[PDB]
C-alpha cells in the first residue's frame, strides 16, 4: 500500500495532501518496529517538511511535523535525514506559532535532534532555538514543561566542546525555578540541565550560584528518587571545583550532612560521586576539613577505605589524606584522623594497581608520620607512635617494596619515608 | 588540589546499578634499608 501513498501526499489537492499525511503518521507510530527506512526511501521527508511551513493549515503541520518527530527519534542516521531535509528551523519557528499539541512536538524532535551529537546540538542554537524553548515554560502544561526540560537538558549537554555559553547560561533562571517542580522528570531533566552547567570553568559555576540554585540542590541531596540524587549530587560536585568562596556557599547551604546520608546510599556509584566531593572540600582550607570532620564524615569514609568497591575506596583516599594537607597546621586533625582507624586501610592501599593512588596514600602517610615525629619532638619522647602503628600494620613492608615501583616519584618518597622514620 | 570528574555523567549513559622497574633503574638506584 505505499506507492500509492507517496502519490496522495504528492496531489495538489489539500483534502488528500492532508489523508496521506495521516496514514504516513500512523505507520510510523507502531511500537514495534517501526517504517521508518521504508518511509524515509521513498522520498517523501522534503515532502513533509513543506508541510510544516507558515503557509499551511494548522491540522497539516501537526500531521506532517508529528510524522517527522517519528522519524528524527529513531536512529542517529533516520535523524540525520529530517537534518538534512533543513527541518530544524521549522521546528523551531513552530514554536511560537503552532498550537499546544504542536508545540510538544517540535520540541520533543528538537531535543531529539540536540540529543544526537555535539554537531547538531550546536546547530540547534546556532538556529536560534533557546529564545522560544524559554517562551514555553509560561505554558503551565505539565507534559509540554516536562518536554521542553528534557531537551533543554540535552542543549546543555557536552562538554568536548562545551555549547556555547552566553546562550545556554541564559536558562538558568528558568531552571532555578525548575528544580521546585513536583513532577518528578522535570525535576531529574532540569538537575541534569544544572549538573551540565556547573561543570565547566569557575565563571560558569558562579553563574549557578548567583542564581541561588546550590539551596535547593542541597534540598534535593535526600529527595526519595536517586535519579534525583545523582544528578543534584554531580552539579554540588562541580560546584565545589570551584574555588573556597564557592565551595563555602555550599557549605554553608547544609551539602556535608546530605553527604552524610549519600554515604549510606545503596547504590555504590552515589557512595563513590560523594567520596569524590567530600575529597574536594578536604582539598580545601582549614575550616572547611573542620567541617568535615565536624559532620562525623571521616568514620564511613574510613569504613569505605576498608570495605568498598575499588573506584570508592579510592575516592574514600583522596577524602582523607586531602585531610591530612592541614595536619602541618592544624595537629588535631591528624590525631583524629589516626585514632579513627585509617592507618590500617592507607596502607592495605598501598598495593593497588594505580600509580595515581600510591602516591595520594603515601602522602597521607608521610603527613601522619611528620605529626607523629614533631609530636614527639615536641615532648621528649624517643619513640614515633604513628610510625610503630604502620610498622604493625604491615605498612612499612608495604611502603618499602614502593622502591621497586617504575615512577621515580613513588620510589622517592618511599625511599626518604623509610630513612626518615624507619632508621 | 581540586580535582575535575573523569568524565561528565550524563541522564542517557549513567547506570548506578602497572610496571615494576627495570633492572637498568635497581642496581642504579639506592634501596633504603628499614632495620627492621
Amino acid at each position: 500500500e505505499l506507492p500509492q501513498m507517496t502519490q496522495q501526499l504528492n496531489s495538489d489537492d489539500m483534502q488528500e495532501q492532508l489523508s496521506a499525511t495521516v496514514k504516513f503518521r500512523q505507520i510510523l507510530s507502531r511500537e514495534h518496529r517501526p517504517p521508518i527506512d521504508v518511509v524515509i526511501q521513498a522520498g517523501v521527508v522534503p515532502r513533509l517538511v513543506e508541510f510544516m511551513r507558515e503557509n499551511q493549515p494548522e491540522m497539516l503541520q501537526l500531521e506532517a511535523a508529528w510524522a517527522l518527530t517519528n522519524i528524527a527519534s529513531g536512529t542517529s542516521a533516520q535523524t540525520k535525514v529530517v537534518v538534512d531535509a533543513d527541518a530544524v528551523p521549522l521546528f523551531i519557528q513552530l514554536l511560537y506559532t503552532g498550537s499546544v499539541e504542536v508545540k510538544e512536538q517540535a520540541i520533543w524532535a528538537l531535543g531529539n535532534v540536540a540529543g544526537d551529537s555535539t554537531d547538531y546540538r550546536d546547530y540547534v542554537l546556532q538556529c536560534n532555538a533557546m529564545e522560544p524553548i524559554l517562551g514555553l515554560f509560561n505554558s503551565n502544561k505539565p507534559s509540554l514543561i516536562r518536554t521542553a526540560t528534557w531537551t533543554l537538558s540535552n542543549l546543555c549537554r557536552g562538554k568536548k566542546p562545551q555549547p556555547d555559553w552566553s546562550v545556554v547560561s541564559q536558562a538558568l533562571p528558568t531552571l532555578a525555578k525548575l528544580i521546585y517542580s513536583m513532577d518528578t522528570e522535570t525535576l531529574v531533566d532540569a538537575c541534569w540541565a544544572i549538573s551540565y552547567l556547573s561543570d565547566g570553568p569557575q565563571e560558569a559555576i558562579q553563574a549557578v550560584i548567583d542564581v541561588r540554585i546550590p539551596k535547593r540542590l542541597v534540598e534535593l541531596l535526600s529527595h526519595e528518587s536517586t535519579l534525583v540524587q545523582t544528578p543534584a549530587l554531580r552539579a554540588v560536585g562541580n560546584i565545589v571545583t570551584g574555588n573556597d568562596l564557592q565551595t563555602q556557599v555550599v557549605i554553608n547551604a547544609g551539602v556535608l550532612p546530605a553527604l552524610r546520608l549519600l554515604l549510606s546510599s545503596p547504590k555504590e556509584n552515589i557512595k563513590k560521586e560523594a567520596c569524590w566531593t567530600i575529597s574536594n572540600i578536604t582539598a580545601g582550607n582549614t575550616e572547611q576539613i573542620q567541617a568535615v570532620i565536624d559532620a562525623n564524615l571521616i568514620p564511613p569514609l574510613v569504613k569505605l577505605l576498608e570495605v568498598a568497591e575499588d573506584k570508592t575506596k579510592k575516592e574514600a583516599c583522596w577524602a582523607i589524606s586531602n585531610a591530612s594537607s592541614g595536619g602541618l597546621q592544624r595537629p588535631d586533625i591528624i590525631r583524629y584522623l589516626v585514632s579513627q582507624g585509617c592507618i590500617k586501610p592507607l596502607c592495605d592501599l598501598l598495593e593497588i594497581a594505580d600509580n595515581r593512588i600510591i602516591e595520594v596514600t603515601l602522602d597521607a602517610l608521610e603527613n601522619i608520620l611528620k605529626m607523629g615525629e614533631a609530636d614527639k619532638e615536641a615532648r621528649g619522647l624517643n619513640i614515633n607512635e604513628n610510625a610503630d602503628f604502620i610498622e604493625k600494620a604491615g605498612g612499612m613492608e608495604k611502603i618499602f617494596n614502593c622502591q621497586q615501583n617504575e615512577n621515580d616519584k613513588i620510589y622517592e618518597k618511599a625511599y626518604k619515608i623509610i630513612e626518615t622514620y624507619f632508621g | 588540589a581540586k580535582r575535575v570528574a573523569d568524565a561528565q555523567i550524563q541522564r542517557e549513559t549513567y547506570d548506578s546499578n602497572t610496571k615494576v622497574a627495570s633492572s637498568a633503574v635497581m642496581n642504579r638506584r639506592k634501596i633504603a634499608m628499614p632495620k627492621r
